[PDB]
């Protein structure tokens, strides 16, 4: 019941909210910006601006910040994207105003000191050395210089060169431009809509519209290769697809788990995915391989990614690409498209469930579409996905110019033209 | 229309305040752990991965 | 006067002795070696045995070594390309026969004991620390890594993974399989040729033929992007031309100084580089420009290398790249190649002068050849290169594939594809 | 034929016994120092660049 209460303000701000009778609330601000909008000469202002939640505001000092939330028992999290920021508040049903209070003192006035951000760059080493332990991680950092030229090739993570070297100067100019009110929603989820609205506007003074236009991303079909002493061979081979909300980005989601996008049972052998069965015709030795889906505001990246051995790389990532080939010559069966479509079905459902999964839901729906759209909705466009469209998204793939980024040791590795 | 872990693969880090740092969503896909020794490394500046984020109460 | 003897002996080694009447001697050991001969398992051996000359060998330990030669004021030197290793020793003339054994038991018995071989690890951190201080050294390594897919992509200083992991195993098979007679040639500048014979019938008893061949280089048309914080952009775009020793790479070498090689006055304008005029035309803040050329056995590349700003780096390339096109559609003044002729005859004759350059000079000749050429046959092949030659090989480098390589602020530099 | 100098341009690293290593033959190629601001920096593993290699005796 109360499904959910939406509201555009005059100044452009997104409010939702959903009131159940559940003992705990969440408060989430979700902010169009992150790594994509910053240039050549700011790189990493917006990993140190994710670091920088509990510094000194003028409402709040950072004692009172550190002390205030935990006397109650709440949290405080920011979590990042290339393309959206989003900071999160939880706490109980009957402390949830004092913790509104702190959220909107980090967002929309802080206070960069000198001697709080010099102190907080060492930080930015330690939180890029935690990350890079999984194999992943840098593999895809790779993947994203060289596909693009700009404007999504940005990392995540400081580069190495400018650890030391952000200013508060800087990260007052990325604020001042980034963190606008036509750029912004506030979503709820154990709170009443009259509530969140005069929350809402005690920011209003400054930010009154859209601050700075971001670079529209330019395709490059590079190549970056990685050599190093790890033990497994860790590969990703992409094409340009399609941008987020489309019909042809309904036609690329089906086909990921026509091929397969992960398991099912534990310590299963992945008996649909025909991904994996025509990759373990020909390899008798440990393996893994995957297809791969990114959509963004303006484009999109589709493939396949392998983890082998070094030996056996060349063998993994041939047969692969082979069978993405066969379907793309018409082999498709409609037993196997109705299973590809439970699948989406069914992950969608299960992936709201939570409070966390949810309020990220609405979250990107606010941003992207400016509205929200019931899940039966996005249940009967996942119908509407013909065969034929699921054919010819394997075609663009195919014919289209690819990207590759590999890492481990590379002495039986293709080249991404041979 | 949604976000990018509905259609997942690009990945996401967090900070918190009492709680780790996370990387990611599907980067420690799994069944390449039921597949033969798939180590993850002792590290130097370690961390706790289940961080409290399940915790029974 | 006598003015070379020159000597093949039965197990293929090279004997060339020059009798000068000097009070100083020199003796050089060459050897096709050196880091286009490891693969992906050994990467970084050739660069530890380059810093390994004063370890322990079966005639004597290293305390020997490092004393005996300072007891007379010798030096013993090691230097490498890609594609060679050279051991020289020089001392006054009756000094020499002493300095010949301790070359001869480094090269034929060395020893890499466990713990001298974990000693020298670190150096080879500061040995590389040392040559990346010039900007110059890191981008002709991406350069080369850009251009092959294998075989010459090696850089000549060990990766930074590897650093620690050199064992004394790879040691002793890196010399067992590269250090044999038929690869060798060993050069005397003020000793007898009798004396130098007898010497060499001292390390045949072992290393009888030929080793191991290397793998052919294939060329790869790559890109490689280096973000820093230094305050100019280095920059390089090159094509695949000729190997050495051929028609072809007569009048490569000729096209360079007609472009421009570097300077002749001190502090000067450079008025006869035609590179440097067309750049200088548009661009009003400092820069350098310069003709590149790499020749090898089987391969070789040429192009053009600036050095700029940040924000003037697209200007530089550009304009530099519409002067080779000029002389690639016939724009070309017999005027120009008659002036390029003597700036390529002189600096031949003077690269000789010095005792260090005519030794090297022999050695190389010894090891792609086999044979010595006078300095006057030199001066006739370059008479024999035309005009018409000269406009062919501007084609064959704006037709080519390309190959890239830039570090600094990269943001206004262009793409390969660009 | 010839030598990798004398076509100038790819580099060359030494090592000596009682002598200083140098890189390269013309990776300092100048009238980029005619042009202003060209600033050898400080190091931390730093060297002598003359290096005994021409001195008078």
């Amino acid at each position: 019941p109360q499904d959910l209460e939406f509201t555009r303000l005059p100044n452009g701000l997104v409010i939702a909210s959903l009131e159940n009778y559940a003992p705990a609330s969440r408060i989430g601000l979700f902010i169009k910006a992150g790594s994509r909008y910053e240039d050549s000469n700011n790189l990493g202002t917006s990993h140190l601006l994710r670091l920088a939640s509990s510094l000194t505001t003028k409402g709040a000092s950072s004692f009172k910040i550190t002390r205030g939330i935990e006397a109650v028992g709440g949290k405080l999290s920011v979590t990042s994207t290339r393309e959206s920021m989003a900071y999160t508040v939880e706490c109980l049903r009957d402390d949830i105003e004092i913790l509104m209070e702190f959220l909107l003192n980090v967002t929309a006035a802080p206070e960069f000191r000198r001697w709080e951000v010099a102190a907080l760059q060492s930080q930015l080493r330690i939180d890029k050395a935690v990350a890079f332990q999984n194999p992943q991680a840098q593999v895809l950092e790779n993947l994203h210089a060289a596909a693009y030229r700009n404007a999504l090739a940005n990392s995540l993570y400081c580069p190495d060169y400018r650890i030391g070297k952000v200013t508060p100067d800087q990260l007052h100019y990325y604020v001042q431009n980034h963190f606008t009110s036509a750029r912004m929603a506030l979503i709820g989820l154990g709170v009443s809509h009259p509530v969140l609205k005069q929350v809402a506007e005690r920011f209003l003074n400054m930010r009154g519209g859209l601050g700075l236009s971001g670079a529209k991303a330019k395709y490059r079909g590079g190549e970056i290769r990685d050599q190093n002493g790890d033990s497994l061979v860790h590969a990703a081979l992409v094409a340009e697809s399609a941008a987020t909300g489309s019909a042809e980005a309904n036609a690329f989601s089906v086909l990921q788990h026509v091929l397969g996008a992960g398991p099912h049972v534990k310590r299963g052998s992945n008996a649909t995915s025909s991904l994996y069965q025509a990759v373990a015709k020909g390899v008798h030795q440990p393996f893994d391989v995957s297809a791969f889906n990114a959509s963004y505001s303006d484009s999109g990246l589709f493939g396949i990614y392998t983890i082998s051995q070094a030996a056996s790389a060349g063998d993994v990532i041939k047969s692969a690409y082979d069978q993405v080939k066969a379907i793309a010559q018409g082999n498709l069966s409609n037993t196997d498209v109705q299973a590809a479509k439970n699948k989406l079905k069914a992950g969608y459902l299960m992936s709201v469930e939570s409070s966390e999964g949810f309020l990220d839901e609405v979250g990107s729906q606010a941003l992207v579409a400016g509205s929200y759209m019931q899940p039966s909705t996005v249940l009967q466009q996942i119908d509407s996905v013909a065969d034929a469209d699921v054919i010819n998204a394997a075609k663009k793939f195919v014919s289209g110019r690819k990207s590759m980024a590999a890492s481990g040791n590379l002495g039986h590795t293709p080249f991404v033209d041979e | 229309m949604l976000s990018v872990a509905s259609r997942s693969g690009p990945f996401a880090p967090v900070l918190s305040a009492t709680s780790r740092g996370v990387a990611g969503a599907l980067r420690p896909l799994v069944q390449a752990a039921l597949p033969a020794t798939s180590e993850s490394p002792v590290l130097d500046a370690k961390r706790s991965f289940l961080c409290r984020e399940s915790l029974s109460g």
